[PDB]
């Protein structure tokens, strides 16, 4: 629906990524930068790689296939060969629980 | 951006960008063929600034797509498959793109693929003017074509006719072969000289005022940037060639006065006025194909007020101007350009060349080109721009 | 082992060894010719993994010596001098080597040399199986041949027939051209489709469960290492190709069901089952010759219980299978491989390629190959290992 | 200097300069053609030590200019223009040079240029001797030609006749093949051996100590630098080649004894005496053209006291010696040199070669060449020496 | 004979001044610190003006191809320059810079 | 059985001393610190004399192609060498070094 329950905020350490699978839709990736949470599509826009299997360097996620990268906050490409922006999904913490939007931001 | 050894670029402080631009200047319009050479639904391949491109005509309008599938990087042109009027399908795995915007609109081997509609093949603006096909090899909204054309080429009544071919030399050697007042020594025996009764010296040497002979133009309203070598009004025509004070060769004392002024303009087009006849003009481009080759795009312009004057000029072009001038005169320029390849091939020629006074205009051009070009094409532009966060 | 720019290898974290293996994998068996191509006492030359080799048949058994004299590095094959049944003498200074162990046993130009009996020319294990000549391009006693062969290739009843040729592309481009379920789009007009009444979709797209369609094999008792792409049992056959929702092309709706499953095995051999007919199988190797070329070793297997069948199979092969399938079907794979060369020639294609769903199996192969290969061949292996330990 | 990987040079401590001298040794005289090949007023082109040169004969005397215009670096020879007996004018912008000293004496396209008399085209000394054209590819005042020629080549009564051609191998491979004591094995089936009844062993079993294998000459009356092959002084000639103790080949038991005296001299010329007949000698040069090619300048000398003897010798040369010896014997040396190209092409053979006893002769030459050459030619000499403060 | 060029203070340290001479080739006067030197202005390798180049210590670098000369000896300091520059003795008296009329 | 090479004191640590034998191949005696070792003098990769090479610790580098051997085991230490060197027994007695006539 609108807000998808992911996990407890405390279940994620800073600098970690969590994949959120969805029935009938493409998977999402939730990142924890410090004590803040962000989310984007899980599939790298350059191909078929799963960004949740990549490496998070601050607020920049690096794809494990070709080394492309994106800023997890804005979803904008940070490293070649990536050129297509990721869709970003709002994340909110309700009573210590992590929720991710079911629809991406329009812009 | 690092096309040439940094040690060499550091040595040519006056025009490093120019020396680095072995692949040409990005973000400029370039003529690549004549309109009559590309027909409805007949895709044509070509390489420009090192990039393989495909041009097609749909409902009369021209479209340009990079000739390289996004998938495994093969040239779509190996086996052209235009399944529908508005698209082209890669012969390999069937990824399909729209000519109009390069968007991957379908994949015959996987209609459910998540890549559909989320990838786009590079496209370049194409414009037809004066029967010539210009491709804006650049990014973003293109500037007016006029910015990259020499004065008068786009005049309402200017009738343009020409010829194009691939020459085996870097484009800059071609530019400096054309915008060189002393090189005409090589044309002293051209059939055009006698057959068209031309007045042509062995060379045009610097007059008493350099600042008057060379005119740098960077204040043109249409934004064109170029350099004039006023050889006719400020230069000195050398008619008697001497060795040890003795006359060994003389120029041509014909009646027709031509080549009053020459001018070279970014991205690399020369205008000879008037030529090859007092009532005509020659506009020629040296278009970068790759680091070793260029299109020698020659055009001759002559004002024509109606269709009768145009068909008359066309007939004169085919029977006289093309064979006598474009070929009879400029053919020697071809092997001359090829002859400079070795000296500049290792990029060392840009350091070891020994210039003389007449080269002052070329130097002005190198400076202007380095300062006003709109971008240096790099190998990374050809393979795929790279950047690490 | 450092065959590719480090900056590129650092980017392909999922399969760097594979990208680095431009010269192939050392310490694996590779087919290079058919037994009938090498006769008793007639040495034949060939290049494998960049190394020039010599093969000779003595008393029916095959022996392999590196085709490079230890002395001044000339190829012995420039002028073959086998002066005794068991040896070969270099034509230059007559250093003589034994085919069986490569030992320098004599030197005609100096029978007292201290080098005699103290030097050894490289030898490689050679084994014949199913009428095919396999060479172990590696060091140390070889593993069983079956480890580097697809399942069933070595079955007692399996009759093997085929052809071999040199193709101009890196071996990996060939592997990925073969182990690609969506590439068959290029075979949609092959004469085998209609003439053999085959059921062949435009492409096989990923089915419901991805984990079920791809099966990585690293538990084979024989030691085999490979990947299955169960397109027939878990994939989706796309028979109607659409653009904008309109059908523009359809697959082959024949009766013979083929290509139920495909598998790729180290060091680089594909198994298509069943193919080209429901009662046959195709096994093809993409053997590295050098970084730009590979042997396209094709073989077709069909169970045969007696000579009458074998002879019948051999007759069908020559009249139908070879011309209609191996050539009629796979010929298009040749130029397809050649078309991918440019994109990967600078190694940049391994970074810029844009893959889609059906490429999941290929990715699995790249990881398997990276993790289970028995060695990365390097140019140093070719010239002579270098080290300061 | 610095023509080879520094890591390789560091390894070959016995003769690093030699390994680095891929382009040959600068500051030495080299024969490049025969006198009869260049006539009065007919400029001839050639490449020596990587440099393009022009040779002309004016009033009977030879002159050599670098075939590269100072202006834009084109070869003047593309279109030769000798407008006065003492000069040559570039076909491009008419810069004119004197053959005598290379000075830029005039510029037809700009008679008052400040460059006139201020620039100089590189010139090299040229001398004719024994009907051969020698060029001193070096700087400053040349030493006597005698320094760079084998003993007796310049003898008053020595009649010299020969042949010259371009061979596809680096010059060093040619030098070593010529001076190689054991390479004689490749000549075992030469027509000269049987037709001129020569005694020719298959090789030699060395005798005595290492120092006795050669005789190094560090200085002659004229400063010659060379090495004599003395393997036959204490060594045992091998006439029966055996493998496993079984005779498989025999040398030639002719009555004529030749080549009792063999020496190699800087910059790279071999002297075989007597050869191919007891009453004559052979002097041959392996002249560096570029890194992959050399001139194989062959000459045969026979003392002649009068014009009758010289005429007779000339007749024997054309009808017998040239076809039977220069070609019939040495043609095998040609493909032998070509066979060593690959092993040394990557400079790795200079590290991996496995030498044996008779190679003491080659090692002595490598050391002598390394210690006494007059300079290492570099690509920088070819393009233009470089130095930055 | 000598040519009065300018006041010493008219030139800031490390700068170059072109001195034209009607009917003769121009000269280049260099101020290295508080010392003055002079040579022909035209690079010996082409048509470039050394007065438009870069001075590094007592070495002038041509703006065209990076060639260089030592302004004190006139000898080449960097390739592609091979022909020595003409040197003109300079004399400073009472705050006025004078350059020899003839190359010595 | 043993040949007198020299006085142990005649060799500075890290030096090589060639030992020529009548009617036989030469040997190489190395002094690594306070211990002595010996191997055949001829490099197994060609015809070079190792005694003319450079000793680094217990490793001798051949002067011809840069190959190397551990002088204690005779095993190849650097390419292009691959053939083990023959090692000879060495013993010091009364300050004098002796080498065995035959390899161990
Ligand atoms: C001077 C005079 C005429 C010409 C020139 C320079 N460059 C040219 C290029 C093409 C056609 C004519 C000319
Ligand atoms: C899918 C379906 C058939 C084939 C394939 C992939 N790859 C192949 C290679 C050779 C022969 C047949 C095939
Ligand atoms: S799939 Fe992510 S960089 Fe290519
Ligand atoms: S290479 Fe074009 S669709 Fe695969
Ligand atoms: S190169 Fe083979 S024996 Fe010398
Ligand atoms: S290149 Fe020779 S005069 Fe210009
Ligand atoms: S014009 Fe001064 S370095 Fe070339
Ligand atoms: S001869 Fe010792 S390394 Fe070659
Ligand atoms: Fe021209
Ligand atoms: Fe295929
Ligand atoms: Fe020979």
């Amino acid at each position: 629906q609108i807000w998808l329950k992911v996990c407890a905020a405390s279940d994620m350490q800073p600098g970690t990524i969590r994949r959120v699978n969805r029935v009938g839709a493409a998977p999402l990736a939730v990142y924890r930068v410090g004590d803040q949470f962000y989310a984007t599509e899980d599939t790298c826009t350059h191909g078929i790689a799963s960004l949740s299997e990549g490496t998070l360097d601050g607020d920049v996620i690096e794809c494990p296939f070709h080394g492309g990268a994106f800023n997890v906050c804005t979803g904008m490409p940070a490293s070649s060969p990536c050129t297509v922006p990721l869709g970003v999904f709002e994340v909110e913490v309700k009573e210590g629980e992590v929720y991710v939007a079911g629809e991406k931001k329009l812009e | 951006m690092a096309n040439v050894d940094e040690a060499i670029l550091k040595r040519v402080k006056g025009w490093a960008p120019y020396v680095d631009a072995k692949l040409g200047f990005r973000n400029h319009w370039y003529p690549v063929m004549f309109s009559k050479e590309i027909n409805e639904g007949e895709p044509k391949t070509l390489k420009l600034l090192g990039e393989n491109l495909l041009v097609n005509r749909i409902d009369g309008k021209l479209y340009c797509l990079k000739d390289r599938c996004l998938h495994r990087g093969v040239q779509l042109s190996v086996k052209v498959e235009c399944k529908t009027k508005s698209t082209i399908t890669c012969w390999y795995h069937a990824w399909t793109y729209r000519w109009e915007d390069g968007v991957l609109c379908d994949i015959l081997t996987n209609p459910t693929s998540a890549q559909i509609g989320r990838q786009k093949l590079k496209t370049y603006p194409v414009q037809e003017a004066k029967g010539c096909v210009f491709i804006y090899l650049g990014d973003g909204d293109p500037p007016p074509l006029a910015r990259d054309t020499p004065p008068n080429f786009l005049d309402d009544d200017m009738e343009i006719l020409g010829k194009n071919q691939i020459i085996k030399s870097n484009w800059r050697l071609a530019v400096e072969n054309g915008f060189d007042p002393s090189h005409i020594y090589i044309h002293k025996d051209s059939i055009l000289v006698k057959d068209n009764d031309l007045a042509l010296p062995l060379g045009f040497a610097p007059g008493g005022d350099r600042k008057q002979q060379t005119r740098v133009v960077d204040d043109d309203v249409v934004g064109r940037k170029g350099v004039y070598d006023l050889i006719g009004e400020h230069g000195v025509p050398v008619f008697e060639g001497t060795i040890g004070g003795e006359v060994v060769r003389e120029g041509a004392y014909g009646e027709k006065i031509v080549a009053n002024d020459i001018s070279i303009w970014l991205p690399g087009v020369l205008k000879v006025n008037p030529f090859p006849n007092p009532d005509m003009m020659q506009f020629e481009w040296y278009v970068p194909i790759d680091e070793n080759t260029h299109y020698y795009f020659q055009t001759l312009g002559k004002p024509c007020a109606n269709d009768e004057e145009r068909k008359k000029y066309e007939q004169e072009f085919e029977s006289k101007w093309k064979p006598m001038a474009l070929e009879g005169f400029n053919n020697d320029d071809i092997w001359a350009r090829e002859a400079m390849v070795d000296f500049y091939a290792d990029d060392k020629g840009w350091v070891n060349e020994i210039l003389f006074e007449s080269d002052e205009a070329i130097v002005a051009w190198r400076k202007l080109a380095s300062e006003h070009n709109q971008g240096i094409q790099t190998q990374a532009h050809v393979s795929g721009l790279e950047h690490h966060h």
